[PDB]
């Protein structure tokens, strides 16, 4: 719920709307936002790379018995979305580029 | 992968 | 010889692993459908079964779960390696289904 205090968080918007928003802010490489998946406790990171918006699914899992999030089916795990974003500003991980600029 | 997304990692 | 289950479905593997206790590190290897060349590593972690594709390629024939970053000449070597080391896995393999 802290991700709601983040400006890169757009809550529940469609893929189309996320690509319009990223377009509006100039399709800069590493321009990104995070949003709700249409069908829960799941999210999409929408990221511009080489003038294209790509979409990375972030899925929740439990663990004794607390939720974490992952983009790689649990190989890399995060307590919350802020941790995930902050990680990927510095490390590409599975992404094609760093997260460089917030899409507001 | 995840069908419909751009995730790429060890499968 | 135990861990290789020839061909069985994904579900069939989930049921086999299930009825052996859903324990951490409980695992089996199976052939895929298809890719007759392909294989799958079915592994239980947190009472959940996950399935890791094992694909062959050529440089020299090798198998990989991660597109060539980590290579094995055959399935046995991959298994033995992952008894000691996690690799891309969530836990070590230690129990044969």
């Amino acid at each position: 719920a802290i991700h709601r205090t983040q400006l890169w968080f757009h809550g529940r918007i469609s893929r189309e709307e996320s690509q319009r928003l990223i377009g509006q802010q100039g399709l800069v490489d590493g321009l990104f936002l995070v949003r709700e998946s249409q069908r829960p406790q799941g999210f999409v990171l929408s990221l511009c790379h080489l003038q294209k918006v790509k979409h990375y699914l972030i899925l929740p899992s439990e663990e004794e018995g607390r939720l974490y999030f992952s983009m790689d089916d649990g190989q890399t795990r995060f307590t919350d979305l802020l941790q995930l974003v902050e990680f990927h500003q510095l490390n590409r991980g599975i992404l094609p580029c760093l997260l460089r600029h917030c899409c507001t | 992968w995840f069908e419909g997304y751009d995730n790429t990692f060890p499968c």
